[PDB]
């Protein structure tokens, strides 16, 4: 229902690798 | 699902929500992410409202949505701003926000399969 | 120069031209197709003004532009309406014309390489 | 190289129909 924001964490970001 | 965020929330409430969250999170972009209008191919996200670090690029955000959706290799998508605007994936979201933000202060994005556009 | 076509031809000239071609070619959609702004990677077309059969879908126009441009299979490109609007490939060109045509009567489109949008 | 603004590029039915 979108009551609260889904916050993109830095931790989630450091899980995103690059070749 | 399948009711636009704008139809679920008054203009007054959306403005206030953006104003309040930007006080507490000045380096975060408030982003609404929804399925493309008439989109049937991709699955829905659990949540619509995102708070995105502003230094991040559009490409990084795509990777995040691919992960939320748990997509297969074959399911591809573009992240379009507002109704259907294509933006370079190399762009910092802070830049996109400054240029494309809605009157209520949210940045609206929709995701759509690449195949819909002939890719 | 070259500048955008809208800047090289007065609005009056463009309005008049559209009235006349629609008169002489009632089943053709008049389309201005130019390179996306600052796009240098894709080549320029021999002609700017297209007369597109009105029964066709966007995908047919995309296949034609692809052939005018002489792209090989590996080169991917975007055919955008106005500045950067994404148009579904299954959408009829007559429908895009109705929704997106300029006040002068032309439908404006630009093309861009995948690299322009960070792919 | 710069594009002609004078002549229409007329997309024909025959062009649409091929290759198929």
């Amino acid at each position: 229902d979108d009551a609260v924001f889904d916050i993109i964490t830095d931790e989630e970001l450091c899980q995103i690798q690059e070749s | 699902s399948d009711r636009p965020f704008k139809q679920r929330r008054s203009f007054a409430d959306r403005c206030k929500e953006v104003q309040q969250i930007r006080d507490q999170h000045p380096s975060k972009i408030p982003v609404i992410i929804e399925r493309y209008k008439g989109e049937k191919q991709l699955p829905v996200l659990d949540k619509t409202k995102f708070l995105v670090p502003d230094h991040v690029n559009m490409s990084e955000l795509v990777k995040i949505i691919r992960r939320r959706l748990q997509l297969n290799p074959t399911q591809a998508f573009f992240l379009l701003v507002n109704q259907h605007s294509m933006v370079s994936v190399s762009t910092p979201i802070a830049d996109i926000y400054e240029q494309e933000k809605d009157e209520d202060g949210f940045l609206y994005m929709v995701y759509a399969s690449q195949e819909t556009f002939g890719f």
